[PDB]
């Protein structure tokens, strides 16, 4: 039993056409502080795969030690290491979901929640979630902590059921992530501006996008708004 | 202080049959009042014609059926390929859940299936591995919700024949899967009005000696 | 929970409700309180049903394996001290048991000890054990006697069983019967309580507190 | 106090109430009364906090002998039950509530029956048979379920009040020294001197 | 939230963010935490919302009240009246109050009362949950005697800090000027001040 | 709960669902959640739902009593002040979450009102349990200058994000508009996508099943004549 | 110790045609303790029905304070209460003690006399009006009185029809409920006719 | 379990000890016998919590009858009762320590004398003329301090010992169905079956 | 305490305040918070002092065996075998260590290790009770590259705002030079940063 020093918030993700589509913010919080501006918190496993962590920092370095490690191991004495025997995105989940099932089982968890996106071997898109508890779940769109109360709801109006993802393209997607990454930029305390964006495609293979900025920003309204009721 | 334990809400239903049986369970996996999944199957095959659900925090679930199965694998490689009976399932069941008796896997479970006679049966388990063979048993969430219907429309409870007033009670006639299936939908649709933990979709097994067949519903997504 | 066994002329009777609880929720009313250890040895269930199903079974095992080692039937106090040896080790855990080990052998005659999860384990001739307990004394003890018939003895522990089921909340369903002798157990059928409080209500004309 | 028992007849009303006032480790006393006449027809058994339980009793006691002197008449048992569950109904969202149980057992002059109230210290008013509070009840009510008639005689109804004294006495941890017994009828109230 | 206000040359300029928080949800990210009491005397309000928003109007009251009756009253009169309310609600009330204003007479002045119902008069305040990430940099920089300009920037440089560091605070930059000029609303938005 | 306000060109929407719930249990299905304060003063309430009731009840009785004192039409800002002061006095124990919006002489207004005491101004505000649903809605299409159709649509919208994303909230749209120089309409369930499906089966039973023991005709009617 | 549930004890309402069913078990206990098999639920004022369930001292009580109110409306009125209005009252009159409340379930029936329209009510503890069209439910085994209405309801049931739903969704609530049962009582209302039936059920 | 009771005369010891067992509500026992014979001349009787009390009692006699065996040869009272101090001080510091008093009677066959020890859960031992545990002792020890001699025969220590329980009886709140009395001395033990 | 690691041109250079407290009472007013683990990599430390010592002593170990066996181990390895202790032990540790070294590779680094044991590559750091009052300054006056005295001056200038705010800061201001020159010992007394 512990209790998470430094933070990361949500990460979101969604289901498209080819793909996933990943994204985090570059944020480590120390409680109302916002201690650290440069934390990468999407963690890519090979060139089909990427696990976005929220939660504890400090585990969460842990893990991406760990799965650093996952991919030395699958090298060993293995010809096929970067071909048919690669590390899957459903190997990773799996492996990652007997550990926190396991460290809450112990009664010492890995305070993190966690989103595995990727892309398996005959295409079939991966994405599913778990956390310190070990529960695990899937879903066409999934998010963790803010993101699954603000950003869930924008891009389930996307892809709201299983049939509606061959219909979603990935400039759609992406769309809609960025929207909703603003989204939790106005209404999150402990989000940052600056985000890191991931898309894992059967096509094109893996993009990672770092320093990305939250933009198209409305503020301007606030001009007029003036006292709590009475005043002018 | 860190709670081990979660809920991740809903809720299943077993009923048997005279010569089948069927466990039914909702799709919908949620914490507090936020959705986690609209479609996260519950119910599952784990080989010899028997189904398996364990409700409640669905990490310990998810667990709980992982090892069964499991234990159904090592009982086929210990004992020659012989086919598991659902009663020594439900015995083994008992172990696994009672092996954890001072950590408690946080699950409602039941299985269903054929007894070696060919009739119906389902099996309901307690947290802790307490068990028995039952007609009718609804678990999880809106469970206070579908059991007096189903003592009502199943075991036809307080329910008498017309014209003797209370003195003969209404006949206990078989119910055919078409039947039941009725009964299930109509208990999870009631549920999903007034439980709001219960919803999306409906998930049923059914089990007869030709196997594992299924049937999936939409339910109400608010 | 109402689980009673009592000695008499003809072996021991036991009979036991059917309910079982989570609080106010009724979730069942067709548990089985008697635990068949083995043709020839009855134990009941009270406190928590996975403790007393597991345990009882387990001691059915140990029960089997001494009369394997021994070539002679166990005693029914060698049993019941098995078990209660048992929860002993575990004691300051948490189970949850009152039970009473019911056989009849020729060495002892019938023999009832109640066993419970702190530890004790007691000799009688009449056990009453749930949150029913308090009735089913109260009938037991003002018609109990050792010269009752088979016949008689079942009723009583029937109508035991009938008038804590009416007044615990926590008691009711059916009522499952047994008789033990020294050949064995046998089992004297499954009787509702809705049913069967109407038929005593008349028979009898007990109840008369009661419309009908 | 411990335990208070009734029992309605046909044609009276049968308290019972222990004799024994205990002070943690002591039996100060082995034959109190715990009982008052509220009128004539009228008599109110109780049982609960030390002091609450005769300070609610005469109290009760002196507002309906108050009103049989203004009006000249005595209140049925039914109105002075009544009177009895405002009071503690009243009392329960009080500073400091009665934490007091009664039973009373009355002869009603008018329609000619006896009449036997249980009341709880929360204002929670039956009309019975038979009644009784603490755990009480948990031994005897099996008993009385069994054995009651509505016809029964004073002479019956003593017998079955017996009967339950005895397993009491039997299956109760503690001693409560035995009972004093009260009967209430058409003449008024008598106490029966022998038990 | 991150308040301050600060006296210059020509009077006083009172600065905010606009972030309410509950937890770490934002509940209004446009808020106005300047408050007026009277025409040239205004407050800043940090603590409990329900209790800041209570004090402020009750003042603004004795202080109509007071105008009604004896003409114009002084930021000292102002910040008293505050101070009474406050300290002798102690126990019920979670209130950190800057109060500014500015006189023909006096000019412009500042007044703060922290939690306990104390009054500090002083050249310039911060307070709120992001002050305790400026107390550096606006001890290093203020000077006496600013222009209007120079007051600006400084109010605008340490919210801006303020407003990094602190989760609790963001959201827009409001200011108030108090001069024999007038009163002036003034606005900064994220584009501006994060870049700074 | 979830519950919305917007302003528009010439006035101001308020929206809610209609569930109300008893822990996991729903109350009610169609509950209704926006209160008449005045004719053109209406507001939405969260949390406690009899002290949403209770206190708009109140300042709405003593808001026309001070309309008739006046013989003016009432005003928004003071069922504002009313209502925080109220509230405040309470320290939020009266668990009351308000939008209050509406149109008066001085113009159109929409307001928060939280049960401690402390009010917000806004052109967009949501409240309840579905609120984050609801605002992630109105940050992503909230725009200045939105037309009635618009301001309609967008509330709606914000409500819906509620009903299927949040548990507290479901069953049907509630609307109230009020624009300026015009009566406020109230569109009771203005949008109603829950009606449960057609039933596999009906379950009227047969005349007799249910055992009886007695029957007698209750006199409701008075002490009779003659 | 939780004041709701000491007792126990039942009442649904339900909507018929051109008629209204109001129904409860008879069970009083102290929890696991059965007390009292004839503690009626149901009172009525003139032709307006009230189920209370909860803290039985509170049912005695309010049933009192109603009788109280509904008599000195009458004496000045000069006319009985109707449902739509007594349904006020009973809000107005919880509320006002809403921080010592009484702990109770109410559920108003009756037919308004002039418009002939069947009406039905519940509340919770302080006084939010619930008012369905189909059902109302209260008490320990709510939940199940839920489930069972859920389904078996169907709306314009003729009042012989509408005795036998409602009287199965009590009966098989109250069998899942330990503390609710030992009899129960179902009213059948019509404009100006009112029946009264006690129902034979399990006695555990 | 309640009251134990200890007294050694000229020439012999006598332990008293209650018959009832209860389960908080419910006396389930009415004839429980609270004791072991350790050895042909040493008696130990026992109260304290449930399961704890046969469990140690046994394992005692256990261990001392395995002595017996193997030296032909039967431990005296005071090297009993120092076996079982040091078990209950060993006990008291463990993970679980038996909840455990007891008194040991014994006949020393060596020294011709009767001896009576007093040994609570602690592993706390005093030799006394008389004894007991729990609040026997509050109601006994003055009766006992005023009518003991050393030179008493064992019908005078029986019939102390009924004016004892008498005044148990009297003033103690719970009913404890009375008492087994068993007598040690140089012929062994024996039961006084009518008390 | 109030500690610092800044990255500068030629190196990196270890700025410390010398308070130690006991609640209120200053236990050691010239403490030497700057310790070293290797020639050129010492650490700044915060939080308990059994613990920061008792970690700094085992870590000086690892690294001597380390050098005995490998040669000279580079920052990023001590602020490991710094975190791999601080994480492995957090539930026991109350230890907030700022790590700092020279190599010629790499030149200067800063890791920083809050509480939690995780590690943290930065340009500078600060950490302590009294780092919360100059986030605003430190943020707006650093810059890469400095030169020695400009570092300096920095640090010095950061400390002694830090001192002036934080209570439980105080003291002499220690600071460790590391470059490829060696290693310089600075201190600077209350009556030099005071006036600043
Ligand atoms: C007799 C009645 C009786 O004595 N009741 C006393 C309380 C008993 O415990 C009730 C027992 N009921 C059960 O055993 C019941 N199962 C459970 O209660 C499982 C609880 C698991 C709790 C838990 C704790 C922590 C983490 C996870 C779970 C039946 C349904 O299995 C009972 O009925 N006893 C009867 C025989
Ligand atoms: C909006 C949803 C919402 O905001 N839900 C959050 C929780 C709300 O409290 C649920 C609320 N439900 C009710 O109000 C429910 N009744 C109560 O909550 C009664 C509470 C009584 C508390 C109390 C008072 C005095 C003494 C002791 C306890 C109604 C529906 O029966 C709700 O539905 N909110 C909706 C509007
Ligand atoms: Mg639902
Ligand atoms: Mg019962
Ligand atoms: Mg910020
Ligand atoms: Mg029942």
């Amino acid at each position: 039993t512990q209790q998470p020093i430094v933070t990361g918030t949500s990460v979101i993700s969604m289901k498209y056409d080819n793909g996933v589509i990943i994204a985090a913010d570059n944020l480590g919080s120390y409680g109302s502080l916002l201690r650290f501006n440069g934390v990468e918190r999407l963690i890519p496993v090979g060139d089909n795969t990427v696990v976005g962590i929220s939660g504890d920092i400090s585990d969460m370095q842990h893990i991406e030690r760990l799965l650093k490690d996952l991919v030395t191991e699958n090298a060993y004495d293995n010809p096929l290491a970067d071909a048919e025997e690669a590390l899957e995105p459903s190997y990773i989940f799996e492996y990652l979901a007997t550990v926190m099932y396991q460290r809450r089982s112990k009664m010492n968890p890995l305070w993190n929640a966690i989103i595995v996106a990727g892309v398996q071997s005959n295409g079939d898109q991966f994405l599913r979630y778990v956390n310190l508890l070990g529960v695990t779940y899937s879903s066409p769109t999934l998010a963790t902590g803010f993101g699954a109360h603000m950003a869930n709801p924008l891009l389930r109006k996307v892809v709201d059921r299983e049939s509606d993802i061959p219909k979603t393209t990935v400039q759609v997607a992406e769309e809609a992530i960025v929207n909703a990454m603003r989204v939790l930029y106005y209404r999150d305390a402990r989000s940052s501006r600056n985000f890191s964006l991931a898309i894992i495609d059967k096509n094109t293979g893996l993009t990672f996008k770092k320093n990305l900025q939250v933009e198209n920003m409305k503020w301007d309204f606030a001009k007029d708004i003036k006292g709590y009721g009475t005043q002018k | 202080q860190f709670n081990p334990y979660g809920d991740n809400g809903g809720t299943i239903l077993g009923i048997a049959g005279e010569d089948f049986a069927v466990l039914a369970g909702d799709t919908r996996n949620i914490t507090d009042y936020s959705i986690n999944s609209r479609y996260e199957p519950k119910v599952f095959d784990c080989g010899d014609n028997i189904v398996m659900s364990a409700n409640g925090f669905a990490a310990d679930g998810d667990a709980l059926v992982k090892r069964f199965k499991n234990s159904v694998k090592w009982y086929h490689f210990d004992h020659n390929d012989k086919k598991l009976s659902i009663n020594s399932a439900a015995r083994n069941i008992q172990h696994l859940l009672y092996g954890k008796r001072f950590f408690p896997y946080y699950v409602h479970t039941i299985i269903a299936g054929l007894d070696e006679d060919g009739k119906g049966a389902v099996y309901s388990f307690d947290p802790v591995g307490s068990y028995e063979r039952e007609q009718c048993r609804a678990g999880g969430a809106a469970a206070s919700l579908i059991m007096p219907f189903l003592d009502n429309q199943v075991n036809f409870k307080n329910q008498y024949e017309p014209g003797t007033n209370g003195k003969v009670k209404k006949p206990l006639k078989y119910l055919s899967v078409e039947e039941v299936i009725k009964l299930v939908r109509d208990s999870f649709t009631s549920a999903t009005e007034r439980h709001i933990q219960v919803g999306d979709g409906l998930e049923i097994l059914i089990v007869t000696k030709d196997g594992v067949r299924k049937e999936f519903y939409e339910l109400k997504r608010d | 929970t109402t689980t009673l066994a009592f000695r008499f002329q003809g072996g021991i009777i036991v009979a036991v409700d059917s309910r079982a609880t989570a609080g106010n929720w009724v979730a069942s009313q067709t548990v089985k309180k008697v635990i068949e250890i083995n043709p020839f040895l009855l134990g009941t269930m009270a406190g928590g049903a996975a403790d007393c199903q597991f345990w009882e079974t387990w001691l059915g095992s140990q029960c089997r394996l001494h009369e394997l080692r021994e070539k002679e039937r166990i005693s029914v106090a060698a049993a019941s001290k098995i078990l209660s040896n048992l929860v002993y080790q575990y004691k300051g855990a948490g189970l949850s048991m009152g039970t009473m080990i019911c056989g009849y052998t020729r060495k002892e005659g019938p023999t009832i000890y109640y066993v419970d999860s702190d530890g004790t384990r007691l000799k009688g001739d009449i056990f009453c054990v749930g949150s029913g307990q308090t009735f089913a004394y109260g009938v037991l003890d003002s018609n109990y006697k050792w010269d009752l018939s088979v016949e008689d003895a079942l009723y009583l522990g029937k109508r035991s069983i009938l008038a804590a089921a009416h007044r615990d909340a926590y008691s009711g369903g059916s009522v499952n019967l047994y008789h033990v002798t020294e050949d064995g157990w046998i089992y004297h059928g499954n009787h509702d309580v809705g049913e069967l409080f109407w038929k005593v209500k008349e028979e009898e004309g007990s109840f008369n507190n009661v419309i009908g | 106090m411990d335990i208070i028992l009734g029992i309605r007849v046909q044609d009276s009303v049968i308290l019972a109430s222990s004799k024994a006032v205990t002070r943690g480790i002591s039996v100060l006393k082995d034959s109190d009364d715990k009982t008052r006449q509220l009128s004539p027809h009228t008599l109110m058994s109780f049982a609960g906090e030390a002091g609450d339980t005769v300070q609610f009793a005469e109290y009760i006691q002196a507002n309906i002998q108050l009103y049989s002197i203004r009006e000249d008449y005595e209140l049925s048992p039914q109105a002075v039950s009544s009177f009895v569950r405002q009071e503690l109904a009243k009392s329960i969202r009080s500073r400091r509530p009665y934490q007091v149980n009664v039973l009373i057992g009355g002869y009603d002059k008018k329609k000619n029956k006896p009449e036997l109230y249980q009341i709880d210290y929360l204002g929670t008013k039956v009309e019975l048979p038979y009644g009784a509070h603490g755990y009480s009840g948990f031994y005897t009510f099996s008993l009385l379920d069994h054995h009651y008639r509505p016809d029964m005689t004073t002479e019956e109804g003593l017998d079955l009040l017996k009967l339950c004294v005895q397993e009491l006495e039997k299956r109760m941890p503690m001693d409560f020294k035995g009972v004093i017994v009260k009967i209430v009828d058409k003449d008024g109230i008598r106490q029966v001197d022998d038990f | 939230t991150s308040i301050m206000a600060v006296t210059f040359k020509d009077g006083v300029i009172l600065g905010a963010d606009s972030r309410t928080t509950t937890g770490a949800y934002i509940a209004n990210r446009v808020t106005d935490k300047l408050t007026r009491v009277h025409d040239k005397i205004w407050c800043c309000r940090s603590g409990s919302a329900a209790d800041t928003q209570a004090i402020a109007d009750i003042v603004q009251y004795h202080l109509e009240l007071y105008t009604s009756q004896y003409g114009t009253p002084s930021t000292e009169t102002a910040a008293s009246v505050f101070k009474e309310l406050c300290y002798e609600n102690k126990d019920n009330l979670t209130a950190g109050i800057i109060v500014a204003g500015y006189d023909d007479k006096n000019k412009g002045e500042v007044y703060t009362i922290p939690l306990g119902g104390s009054v500090h008069k002083l050249p310039y305040a911060i307070a709120g949950s992001g002050s305790t990430f400026i107390y550096g940099y606006c001890d290093k920089n203020f000077r006496e005697n600013m222009s209007k300009e120079e007051t600006v920037d400084f109010i605008k440089h340490s919210l801006s800090q303020a407003i990094k560091w602190d989760g609790s605070s963001g959201g827009v930059i409001r200011m108030v000027v108090l001069t024999a000029a007038g009163v002036e609303r003034l606005i900064f938005y994220p584009d501006e001040y994060e870049q700074l | 709960t979830t519950i919305v306000g917007v302003k528009f060109n010439n006035g101001v929407v308020i929206a809610a669902d209609t569930r109300s719930t008893q822990g996991p249990i729903v109350a009610d299905k169609n509950c209704a959640k926006l209160h008449r304060i005045s004719p053109k003063i209406w507001c939405a309430g969260a949390g406690t739902a009899a002290d949403t009731e209770a206190v708009t009840q109140l300042i709405g009785s003593n808001i026309e009593l001070h309309s008739l004192y006046t013989s003016r039409e009432p005003r928004v800002v003071s069922a504002l002040q009313m209502l925080k002061q109220h509230l405040f006095k309470y320290q939020g124990h009266i668990g009351a979450y308000l939008i209050v919006a509406g149109v008066d002489p001085t113009g159109s207004h929409l307001f928060s009102i939280h049960a401690h005491g402390s009010t917000d101004v806004g052109y967009y505000l949501s409240l309840g349990s579905g609120s984050l649903a609801a605002m992630a809605v109105l940050e992503s299409h909230w725009k200045q200058d939105l037309t009635k159709e618009e301001a309609i649509k967008l509330a709606s919208d914000a409500i819906q994000a509620g009903i299927w994303n949040d548990l507290g909230s479901g069953s049907n749209v509630d609307v109230c508009v009020m624009e300026i120089g015009k009566d406020a309409e109230y569109l009771r369930n203005y949008l109603t996508p829950n009606v449960r499906e057609e039933k596999q089966k009906s379950y009227k039973f047969p005349r007799g099943t249910t055992a009886v023991l007695k029957e007698s005709i209750v006199n409701i009617c008075d002490i009779q004549e003659e | 110790s939780d004041p709701s549930s000491i007792n126990g004890g039942i009442v649904v309402a339900m909507t018929g045609k051109d008629c209204v069913a109001i129904a409860c078990d008879l069970r009083l206990g102290s929890q696991s303790l059965g007390v009292s098999n004839k503690f009626e639920k149901i009172f009525h004022y003139g032709h307006v029905f009230l189920g209370i369930t909860g803290l039985a001292t509170d049912v005695t009580t309010l049933n009192e304070m109603f009788r109280y109110k509904t008599n000195l409306y009458k004496l000045k009125e000069e006319r009985a209460i109707e449902p739509e209005t007594f349904t006020q009252l009973v809000s107005s009159s919880l509320y006002e003690r809403r921080f010592g409340p009484y702990f109770v379930g109410p559920v108003v029936a009756g037919i308004n006399s002039k418009s002939g329209k069947p009406f039905i009510a519940g509340f919770d503890l302080i006084g939010c009006i619930d008012e369905a069209k189909d059902f109302i439910v209260s008490g320990t085994a709510s939940d199940q009185l839920f489930g069972m209405c859920e389904s078996l309801y169907e709306p314009n049931l003729e009042p012989e029809d509408l005795f036998e739903t409602i009287s199965q969704a009590l009966l098989n609530a109250a069998d899942r409920d330990a503390l609710s049962g030992w009899g129960a009582v179902v009213y059948i209302i019509k404009k100006d006719e009112v029946v009264k039936r006690y129902l034979k059920m399990r006695q555990d």
